[PDB]
């Protein structure tokens, strides 16, 4: 019944930053020690075996040091490709555990989301339920604010957000907030909004469309 | 080199037996410099060392899981199987099937495989278009149970701009995402819900 | 004395088969490798070789010298221990397993070593894995038998430390803190 204890639970750090976690066994394991990396949605992939020994294929700046109890996983040089979380594993007896994980996002620059508002479909309002969509595309940092208004009637508790992970790329984010409403109290108003809040915006941005037109 | 890949039911009843099957390709199960494993992961237990079964038939299960795993493996068609009896909700899980070889390290991942334990029934999908009234368009996959749903544009050739936002759980107990895309040509979501058998081809103005 | 597997007499054999056990009788030192695999214990179909009998195991107790490398990936359900070898003392390891591994005790239900004799392993690691029954392993002191600087031993995904200690399943009073290779007092390596 090995404890493995991973520090810190997450971390930000910019491009070419050195960002080092640590791992920690509740008893001695030697070198009988592995590093994974976790990209979002997908498979853990094997970096550092027997706590020191570099995965063929995964490049040089990951690295591993550590016997006993103590551990440390090192990125010598920060990408945007890194966004993953990563664990550590001991193999010392039976049974094998892992750790809680450390999840490591990269900082940028501040980015201001792109703004959409999607009406709901005559295909969906025959069905006889709406629902109206906002999209907040590609902005850092993931921090932002999302304003529903029906006739400037400010709307809470009947809509539900979404955040995609950190792209592996130009590490922004991007938000979807879905506006559910049944179809006749979706016929008895006209305005329907979307209000943003974000720090890349100097005023708040508001995206909105009149009911069938 | 070597590949793994997962296979079986994703909606198992509470109280019965889950079923999984990995299915070795590029390679042999019939090393025995390997212990060929199942792990698994989820929100609250995180990862999670299951167990492996050697090719001479000795077996290592996790005290946790002990009484009701069951892994067997058959070099015929390269392939070992997974079961475990009487789950709960505490089984629902990603299930990955996993290489771990004799010196000790997980080289070889399958995609993973998601396992939901409910009572609920299967339910398709409703795809509906996300059109205005740079632009942005994509599709609403609405009402559907259990976990995953594959969205993908113009069968693989659209990928540049195309953002699948997590799933988000209605309080009706139906899952719903969104898929969108960006475009400075006809655009296409292609859904496919493997638990109900469903694929749709929206078509988006 | 004799030949190992792969070497002279067994040409085309993988493992220690119900075929070639009787050519070990008498044998002191073998000239190559020894490789007991699973088809020893569930058989053979195609060559319709039976499996091996475990009281038949007792012919390589005569056994003292090996130039190669022991490759042990089956063992007897019936047997606790690996006192087959009980008379083996040095293991060369001039060939080895992928090159880097002079003994391999991998999967069994084994409780103890029993490797009560062995007292020199010239060249190679030493891997023991998967077994879920083993004790004692952990407390050998294997810098006495290695003779090659920078030999390492893996004892991973075995039995836990405390799982010994709760069976009482530990040396006894009278013997170094070196380890043993079985609870009584003759499987102590020093005192």
């Amino acid at each position: 019944d090995i404890q493995m204890t991973q520090s810190p639970s997450s971390l930000s750090a910019s491009v070419g930053d050195r960002v080092t976690i640590t791992c920690q066994a509740s008893q001695d394991i030697s070198n009988y020690l592995n590093w994974y990396q976790q990209k979002p949605g997908k498979a853990p992939k094997l970096l550092i075996y027997d706590a020191s020994n570099l995965e063929t294929g995964v490049p040089s700046r990951f690295s591993g040091s550590g016997s006993g109890t103590d551990f440390t996983f090192t990125i010598s040089s920060l990408q945007p490709e890194d966004i993953a979380t990563y664990f550590c594993q001991h193999f010392d007896h039976l049974p094998l555990a892992f750790g809680g994980g450390t999840k490591v996002e990269i900082k940028r620059t501040v980015a201001a989301p792109s703004v959409f508002i999607f009406p709901p479909s005559d295909e969906q309002l025959k069905s006889g339920t709406a629902s109206v969509v906002c999209l907040l595309n590609n902005f850092y940092p993931r921090e932002a604010k999302v304003q529903w208004k029906v006739d400037n009637a400010l709307q809470s508790g009947n809509s539900q957000e979404s955040v995609t992970e950190q792209d592996s790329k130009d590490s922004t984010y991007s938000l979807s907030s879905t506006l559910t409403l049944s179809k006749a109290d979706y016929e008895k108003h006209k305005v329907y909004a979307c209000e943003v809040t974000h720090q890349g915006l100097s005023s708040p941005v508001t995206k909105s469309f009149n009911r069938g037109e | 080199q070597v590949q793994l890949q997962e296979s079986g039911p994703g909606l198992v009843k509470p109280s019965e037996t889950l079923s999984l099957t990995c299915t070795v390709s590029g390679g042999s199960v019939s090393s025995g410099d390997y212990y060929w494993t199942w792990i698994r992961q989820s929100p609250g237990k995180g990862l999670e060392w299951i167990g492996h079964i050697y090719y001479s038939g000795n077996t290592n299960y996790n005290p946790s899981l002990k009484s009701r795993l069951t892994i067997s493996i058959d070099t015929s068609k390269t392939q070992f199987s997974l079961k475990l009896s009487s789950v709960t909700a505490a089984d629902t899980a990603i299930y990955y099937c996993v290489r771990d070889r004799v010196t000790g390290a997980f080289d070889i991942w399958g995609q993973g495989t998601m396992v939901t334990v409910s009572s609920a029934s299967t339910k398709g999908p409703s795809v509906f278009p996300l059109a205005p009234c740079t632009a942005a368009l994509g599709c609403l996959v609405k009402d559907y149970f259990p976990e995953p749903v594959t969205v993908s544009w113009n069968s693989g050739a659209l990928t540049s701009g195309v953002h699948t936002f997590p799933a988000v759980l209605q309080s009706s107990g139906l899952y719903s995402l969104s898929s969108v895309v960006t475009v400075p040509q006809t655009y296409t979501c292609n859904v496919d819900h493997k638990p109900s058998n469903t694929k749709v081809d929206k078509t988006v103005e | 004395v004799c030949n190992g597997i792969g070497i002279g007499e067994f040409k085309d054999s993988l493992s220690i088969d119900a075929t070639n056990i009787k050519h070990f009788k008498n044998c002191t030192s073998i000239s190559g490798d020894l490789h007991i695999l699973p088809v020893a214990f569930r058989g053979d179909s195609f060559t319709h070789t039976p499996p091996l009998d475990p009281q038949e195991l007792d012919i390589l107790k005569t056994v003292k010298e090996i130039t190669g490398f022991l490759l042990i990936q089956a063992w007897p359900e019936n047997r606790t221990d690996l006192h087959a070898f009980e008379n083996l003392e040095i293991i060369r390891g001039r060939t080895k397993q992928h090159g880097q591994f002079s003994l391999a005790v991998v999967s069994l239900d084994i409780t103890s070593l029993g490797l009560r004799s062995l007292k020199e392993i010239s060249d190679g690691d030493v891997i023991i894995s998967g077994n879920k029954n083993l004790c004692y392993a952990n407390t050998i002191n294997w810098k006495k038998l290695f003779g090659t600087s920078g030999q390492k031993t893996k004892i991973i995904s075995n039995r836990g430390e405390n799982s010994c200690k709760a069976t009482g399943q530990v040396c006894h009073a009278l013997c170094s803190p070196e380890g043993c290779w079985g609870p009584e007092p003759r499987d102590c390596v020093s005192h």
